[PDB]
């Protein structure tokens, strides 16, 4: 069996560098060499208890690009959880008796983890649990960084926006700390700073990171500029003060940037990246999204397939 | 046989005698470890003096011995406490407590949005002796907290 | 053609013992011998006008496990019925011109029946019509009873909870009256008792049944303990008095039970079965749910397939 | 005041002593009237057997006096229990609970729609020997409940 | 000063038989010879945090009929208590410093009593505190009964409707249990039974009472048929079964009614008293209503005027 055969993809903190590398190398191969029947006869539940367009559609598109079938719900209001008051534990139980793998996005943290406990031998994939983790987002991110910068080592990554409730930036740092030579620039409004638990690990790891009041300062110094959206749906009312993107990117500030730097964003983008940025050769949020296709295809092939010759 | 002095304690043949409980942490351990279930004699000395440590609580339950993870559970609530296992009026087993690797089902995650509150599961916390503020990690939300924040009582 | 070729599965009152037996025998065969292409090229509409998780996902999972395609809506709010005010008759008409079979769950009784009248030659399957019937639930139930008790004759079945609005227990009694030697113990709060029409038939049939104020009395006497949920969504306000499970099962009361008795439940379960029951070798609600897979697969193969060698 | 089954160390100069608290009741009374919320030396002995009363409870409380009213508050749990007046190791005068006319604070009115819960006002219940049990009447809402349902804090 | 001078009228359990007598006497006295300047110069608060038509308007008219001034609110929707988070205690704290007396209806039992703890020396009149007491309603009912039966002792009183939440039956009953010879008949659905504390009290004073399934069982031997509304607004949702009237006094059932027998009802009435009863000589509810002016004028003259108004 391969390293991630039948394994749950709950959190980046649970995967290893090699694990990550196996996904990307695989993804690379699927990207240039299709496998229409690889998941034939598999039935995958796409269970989203929270909004989605990219994460759900990319994932289901992948299921299909591999000959797999998809059963699911895009609204927990029509289930028997949101009507008859069933517990999630019971929902994960009955469903794990029908399908081969469960993809799940939930409003609260620990939701994916909890499912692994009631899903028997069915691998659970975390499409996002609250503001904890978003692993597949990071797999697609690592691939985009790798294919544009040719390395996941010694990079200069700046993360901007809501770093507290951003599940995407939690999964991305823990990932990039697995590699060597990465330096992190953290740019966020104080009420939305990077959690301490993530920083403690950067320190334990011996990793250089700094705080900044604007991109202007690190702009002509970054390789990756990871932009994020204020997690409005999660802010406490006392935080409502920050619901307006405090640090916005225009084509103008991209003037002294390294002619190789790319601007990434998990999207959707509220008003943090002005449209003019879209035409600069730096904007890479739409190609990035496109990559979710190959990243998730690889993850699905690995979790459900033992040996895989490609 | 013996007789620990300075002040008045109580006679016991066999049984656990917890000594060095910090101030007022007695009435707590009494219910936090539901010691009052035992229908066997239970001596309890509140605010007793103690050298440079002045007042100290002390609980005593003959014919009863702390369950495995109890002493470990008794670390977070009283670090300096000491467990004395008695038999034949003897200290046949002196034991000091160590903070364990994880606290199961007793603690309650501070993250309101943590799935543990809603769903039927035993809360589990990773114990990280982060320098001096015991770090507590939620097995579910992966969040981390200062032991006291998690420790209301 | 086989007995249930192109037939509508509207109500247990319309099927016969042999019919039921053909489903289970078939189900048994599909359970141990897959048929990936049996329904290839068929397109099945999964029309749910009411909440669901097990019934909809199991059914669609089955459609897929047979090579069939599924088109459908899990919310009648986005249709043109719940917006443009179209009648169900017109909805069943146009849809019967696209698909091969229609699976339907509706808020009101007689909804499935009515569709047979506007669906032309398209077989309609009743995923539940109000609080009338829930036939497929009974097929999956009969199979679970049969595979655990080795017989559908001379059993001791106790039914608990909302027996009035419970469509599952209406379909199950009419079924178990088709067999011989079954004795029924009915345990329900008076405002939610078993309808008289069902009892009249038990009498006409010459079947022994009794009323009881608690499981305690029949506990060490039952083979099957069918638990049900108070149909909250259906209770009249005057009935709101019963919205709390009046008879709840804990591991403790399973003490003198027959070491062969199983506890079934259509789910979702509100608070009528304490979790500790889940670890006793009596709890069989999750394996039961798992069976919906093989029961419905069999029904679909039979209704759409003429001859079927297995 | 001599007493010996097993030699020990258990004396005090001043203070009060609630003796004869029926088994288990000793812990409850500990919280209800907050006898534990002091820096004053306390010595509880849950389940300590004695005489024909056998299993009892006993709370030697150093340098603390209760009032007629205070002692009466105990009647609702430990009637035959009798507060004994210590001082100078001398037993000043054996007191004892007697049904108090009113239970101010501690209790919480069971009626959900009672003004007490909302407003900043101390509870108060009229105590009354009702037939077999002891009925309580909210000062405010005027509802009478059997002492066996009314809660506290 | 007279007995009731400056005293709070919170509950009928606080007043003595004699006190009731003084009100009905002064009421009759005041009915005969109006005294338009008796409270000339006073300012009284009409504070109603709960719906009311008769109690309020009549109390307010009374105040006007003696030269008193009035100030207050019909509903808390626009009091700082309502929009600015403010305790009732603080509200009464501040209000007791402006007016000479406070009249209040509140949704929670014990509000009036509370008021008597921050009103300083200014008296409080309980116009109805939840399902507890409605002390002035009693004064009016009594004044009326005595007006039509000639006495208040040795009467037969049937109380129909909601006795559980019916604050008018609580006060009224403790009032009639202070005279002698009055025998009671309680006719109410089990869930809305007369509260235990009133029955303990009846038993105590040796007073006799008896339950019945219908008015028929008392119709020919009751002098007072006190009919009541079902407290729809207070009912636990678990008791909605009794929302509509279980007993409807139709004019016909007054077929074997005692001659002096009158029908009373504090109002408002829903469907419990058919409109044809409005034409039988027993019907006295509106006469009842009109009497409110006298009992209420009586009470305010006694609480705000040192010497018995003659
Ligand atoms: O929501 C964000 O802005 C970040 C991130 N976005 C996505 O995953 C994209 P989507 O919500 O379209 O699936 C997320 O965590 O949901
Ligand atoms: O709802 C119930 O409790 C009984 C029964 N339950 C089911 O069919 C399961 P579901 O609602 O998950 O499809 C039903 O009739 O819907
Ligand atoms: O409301 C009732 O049913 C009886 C009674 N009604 C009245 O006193 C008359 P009003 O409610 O118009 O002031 C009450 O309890 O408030
Ligand atoms: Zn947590
Ligand atoms: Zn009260």
């Amino acid at each position: 069996a391969n390293p991630l055969y039948q394994k749950h993809i709950i959190s980046i903190n649970d995967l290893s560098r090699d694990d990550l590398n196996l996904v990307l190398a695989t993804a690379a191969k699927l990207k240039a060499n299709p496998q229409p029947e690889l998941l034939k006869h598999k039935v995958i539940a796409s269970c989203f208890f929270e909004a989605s367009t990219r994460t759900r559609l990319s994932f289901e598109t992948s299921m299909h690009r591999l000959g797999a079938s998809v059963v699911g719900f895009s609204d927990s209001a029509n289930t028997s959880l949101g009507k008859k008051g069933e517990t999630l534990a019971d929902t994960i139980s009955v469903i794990s008796t029908y399908v081969d793998a469960i993809v799940m996005r939930h409003p609260q943290e620990g939701a994916a983890r909890l499912a692994t406990e009631f899903s028997g031998n069915v691998p659970v994939l975390n499409a996002g649990d609250g503001s904890n983790q978003h692993p597949t987002q990071t797999l697609l991110d690592l691939f985009t960084i790798q294919e544009t910068q040719g390395r996941l080592d010694n990079l200069h990554v700046a993360m901007v926006g809501d770093l507290k409730y951003g599940r995407t930036v939690h999964s991305l740092t823990q990932a990039l700390a697995k590699f060597d030579g990465n330096r992190f620039y953290f740019i966020a409004p104080d009420a939305l700073a990077m959690p301490q638990y993530i920083l403690d690990m950067l320190d334990e790891k011996g990793i250089a990171w700094s705080l900044h009041s604007s991109i202007e300062e690190v702009m002509a110094e970054v390789d990756i500029l990871y932009m994020t959206r204020v997690q409005k749906e999660r802010l406490d009312p006392s935080e409502y003060a920050n619901v307006k993107a405090q640090f916005v990117l225009r084509a103008s500030d991209l003037h002294n940037a390294k002619a190789n730097m790319k601007v990434l964003h998990p999207l959707a983008r509220v008003d943090e990246i002005a449209t003019d940025v879209d035409k600069t050769p730096h904007a890479w949020y739409f190609q990035q999204a496109g990559n979710g296709i190959f990243a998730r295809q690889a993850l699905l092939a690995l979790v459900l397939n033992r040996d895989l010759v490609l | 046989m013996t007789h620990d002095n300075k002040l008045q304690v109580e006679a016991i043949k066999r049984g656990t005698v917890i000594d060095h409980i910090p101030a007022q942490i007695g009435f707590k351990l009494l219910s936090l470890f539901k010691l009052t279930e035992t229908d066997q004699r239970i001596t309890i000395g509140l605010n007793l003096p103690s050298g440079e440590m002045g007042r100290k609580d002390l609980i005593k339950i003959e014919n009863t011995f702390l369950s495995e993870d109890q002493v470990d559970q008794l670390a977070l609530y009283a670090p300096q406490a000491t467990v004395n296992r008695i038999d034949n009026y003897e200290v046949v087993g002196k034991s000091r407590p160590s903070l364990p690797e994880r606290i199961d089902n007793v603690l309650v995650c501070p993250n309101s949005n943590c799935i543990s509150h809603a769903e039927p599961v035993s809360s589990s916390f990773a114990v990280r002796k982060r320098a001096n503020d015991i770090a507590l990690k939620c097995k579910y939300c992966e969040k981390e907290f200062s032991h006291n924040v998690v420790l209301a009582n």
